[PDB]
């Protein structure tokens, strides 16, 4: 059990697309090493992102059917409750890992920004599950997280570099889905895109691909949100 | 859902244009123009870039359908064989109408919507066989990016068969659950 | 109860949640009834999709074992995965096979051939992962079940009855793939294919569309085979 092997061993579970196995694999890396540099951190990110992604699609569909159908269909609630409790438990796992290793370790602007953004989005997924009583706490925690992330990123990462951009777009989603305020959505999204357009001469080599993709996603969301 | 004629731009003279939609515009000389138009009027086929008309003023111009995507040259430098079949499909049409292209190369083959084919030293062997040679250089670009054994053979014949034979050649070349 | 398990399976399928669908169809299977045609499709789908995920996982990691170069421990990651994956797959295969043998086979009449077909499908996947000589004993008892199935092939239903189509297709793969006899396999593939292509007809609107898919698969195998 070493990060030296697990750099590959997680890529194995990912290349097999058995992301649940990848998640246990990356958890062992994280508690062992207390760091992931800018490629190997993707492993942690993508593993947990896909594990919640499937659950969220299932939950979305199941809950849609529950509302669509008609008393007999009460079985749908049983299974939704199973999915929601899985996704809760998965997010509690992520929260406990992210707080305990991922908050205190942080020793670059990239690390501080990245994990603080991460925290907000994992709360945002809980917000999809949450009824109003839970939801208030969940959204407050997420808003704290995106704000703390934003403040650092706003000074430290010039919009020439990508992480700030994904932070801005997801921070914009967090208002638009959960707390719909199209002015707030355009305020974050359009200002960040205008900054990134001002940075557009001076994207890094990876940023020529990635930041332009993220800027395209900003135009896409802006189109939907001005509608 | 959720998430987390109007002449415009110079393309390469080739311009992007507006005439009942998007159109490509290419804008001794009179003769070269007269001949091109004259030849274009005689073409009507999916694999020949669709001639739409011409202009004599304010300048001389040829208008064609706009192809979104790019040239084969641009892309490269089962789908491949299909590009080859289509490219042969249009060259056949051309020859049957006693037309020799004389300038077949991956730059003049336009890959419309990345699906449909629409028709310099490296491609030069004029006759029907000279275009066949050029086309074989295209197969070389297709297959080297720079492959059935029958396709290497066909390459080496064209590098000579005529297009019917080439076409005939290319054309000849677990459980789902409810 | 048992119709509500049919609903639970349909819900789980619409949820894209195949592993829980397998637990539902297993618990349905305990009754020992002849499953009706939908009820039978559900039993098939749940295990069919569950295994496919582990098969493609196994394919990638086995390919990686061959591709791997240098010091042992990296190849040992792949070994540990193969043992882990192959045992995971083995237990899944034996879990379905035990249910199939006990419940399905004793009370099975096209049901008989359907269940025998399933038996050899799961054995084929075992044969893929098998190493050493027990590989032979698995393919042999699998081929025995396919002989028992093919002995019914023109007793009960038409030369193009849907289960007959699948029954013929998969048996041709036994000969081609690891019994490694592609010319023998072609003879079964083209005799089954041309019998159905000559018949050019089938029982129901559903079966015409379904049959039209399957013959293409047989053509693609025959044209691949002996290239």
């Amino acid at each position: 059990m070493d990060k030296n092997e697990l750099v590959q061993k997680a890529k194995l579970a990912e290349q097999a697309e058995r992301y649940d196995d990848m998640a246990a694999c990356m958890k062992s890396v994280t508690e062992q090493g207390a760091e992931l540099s800018n490629e190997e951190r993707n492993l942690l990110s993508v593993a947990y992102k896909n594990v919640v992604g499937a659950r969220r699609s299932s939950w979305r569909v199941v809950s849609s059917i529950e509302q669509k159908t008609e008393k007999k269909q009460q079985m749908a609630r049983e299974y939704r409750e199973k999915i929601e409790t899985e996704l809760r438990d998965i997010c509690n796992d992520v929260l406990s890992l992210l707080e305990k290793f991922l908050i205190p370790n942080a020793s670059q602007a990239e690390s501080k920004v990245f994990y603080l953004k991460m925290k907000g989005d994992y709360y945002r997924y809980l917000a999809e599950v949450a009824a109003g009583d839970d939801k208030k706490g969940i959204v407050d925690q997420s808003q704290q997280a995106y704000q703390e992330a934003f403040e650092i990123s706003k000074k430290e990462m010039q919009p020439t570099h990508p992480i700030r951009l994904g932070l801005a777009l997801n921070f914009s989603v967090f208002y638009y889905e959960i707390l719909n305020s199209p002015e707030k959505a355009c305020s974050l999204a359009k200002t960040a895109f205008d900054e990134a357009i001002a940075e557009l001469d001076t994207l890094s080599e990876e940023s020529y691909k990635d930041s332009t993709l993220i800027m395209q996603l900003l135009r896409d969301n802006l189109t939907l949100w001005t509608s | 859902r959720s998430s987390s004629i109007t002449v415009g731009q110079r393309i390469g003279t080739v311009y992007k244009g507006k005439w009942h939609g998007d159109v490509a515009v290419k804008m001794q000389q009179l003769q070269a123009f007269k001949n091109e138009v004259g030849v274009l009027r005689k073409t009507r086929h999916v694999n020949i870039l669709l001639f739409m008309g011409y202009s004599t003023k304010p300048q001389l111009a040829i208008v064609t359908q706009w192809c979104e995507g790019s040239s084969l040259y641009h892309h490269l430098h089962i789908k491949l064989i299909d590009i080859a079949r289509q490219t042969a499909q249009g060259m056949d049409y051309l020859h049957a109408k006693s037309i020799i292209h004389r300038d077949l190369k991956s730059n003049n083959i336009f890959l419309h919507e990345d699906l449909t084919v629409k028709i310099s030293i490296l491609w030069m062997a004029y006759s029907f066989q000279s275009d066949v040679y050029a086309f074989g250089i295209v197969l070389y670009e297709l297959m080297t990016g720079q492959c059935p054994k029958a396709m290497k053979r066909l390459m080496a014949e064209c590098l000579r068969p005529l297009f019917p034979q080439i076409l005939a050649s290319i054309e000849l070349l677990s459980e789902p659950s409810l």
